RNA sequence: UAACCGGAGAGGGAACCCACU
């Protein structure tokens, strides 16, 4: 009775945040990033995407606990370029990349039909 | 002496008295028992 | 291969089918907790089981 | 110049067998 119910992966709660952004005191241009109801699928992309950033420092991922769906992301950029920024172009630019992906595969699969 | 209730309590229809107080009322039956029978009998005999 | 990175494992892993078994040891046969429940009859502590 | 309701900690024991770490 104290399994928790399926969809608890991946539905926000009432009063949750999907995001939540806290600056890193021990060392400058660095950021916590914690995500809600999200798993490896997410973050994985997101760090490999943030680095192809020569700008990005540092960049990695972590689940807290198994059971929990949370992940954070620690982002550190060098001075001149912020870790907010590095990680929405990194978005920008994983969209891109899905798009295309997308449109190429389709194209694909119309030439493997008789072509 | 003979302790109280709360040392030997009854349960109730399983009331079920306890071990301890059956073998109270085997006591106090012969207890009585001797009592009356050397009061009036003095056989000497059934008193030993 | 790692199913979180999707890396394959350096070392190579020892794998295939093996007959299990289910034994009755669940463990919602097994917790149990307590606070302040019932008490027993004679001494006043409480139950067992 | 108006309108109906109401009560709560129960519940025993001994013996034997099987099983778990």
């Amino acid at each position: 009775m104290n399994a928790p119910p399926a969809f608890e992966s991946f539905l926000l709660f009432e009063g949750e945040k999907k995001i939540t952004i806290n600056k890193d005191t021990k060392v400058p241009n660095a950021c916590l990033f914690t995500i809600n109801k999200e798993d490896h699928t997410l973050g994985n992309i997101i760090k490999s995407q943030l680095l192809k950033d020569p700008q990005v420092l540092f960049a990695g991922y972590k689940v807290p606990h198994p059971l929990e769906h949370k992940i954070i992301i620690r982002v550190q950029t060098t001075p001149d370029y912020s870790p907010q920024e590095a990680f929405t172009n990194a978005i920008t630019d994983l969209i891109s990349e899905l798009s295309l992906l997308e449109e190429r595969f389709r194209v694909a699969i119309k030439d493997k039909q008789e072509g | 002496p003979v302790p109280p209730l709360s040392v030997r309590p009854a349960v109730v229809m399983q009331r079920n008295q306890d071990d301890l107080t059956h073998k109270l009322a085997d006591i106090v039956k012969i207890n009585n028992q001797l009592r009356r029978n050397e009061q009036n009998g003095a056989a000497a005999h059934v008193i030993a | 291969y790692n199913g979180f990175t999707g890396r394959k494992i350096t070392s190579q892993i020892f794998i295939g089918p093996t007959y299990y078994q289910r034994l009755k040891h669940m463990v919602d046969d097994k917790i149990h907790s307590r606070a302040r429940g019932p008490i027993q009859i004679l001494n006043r502590q409480p139950m067992e089981g």
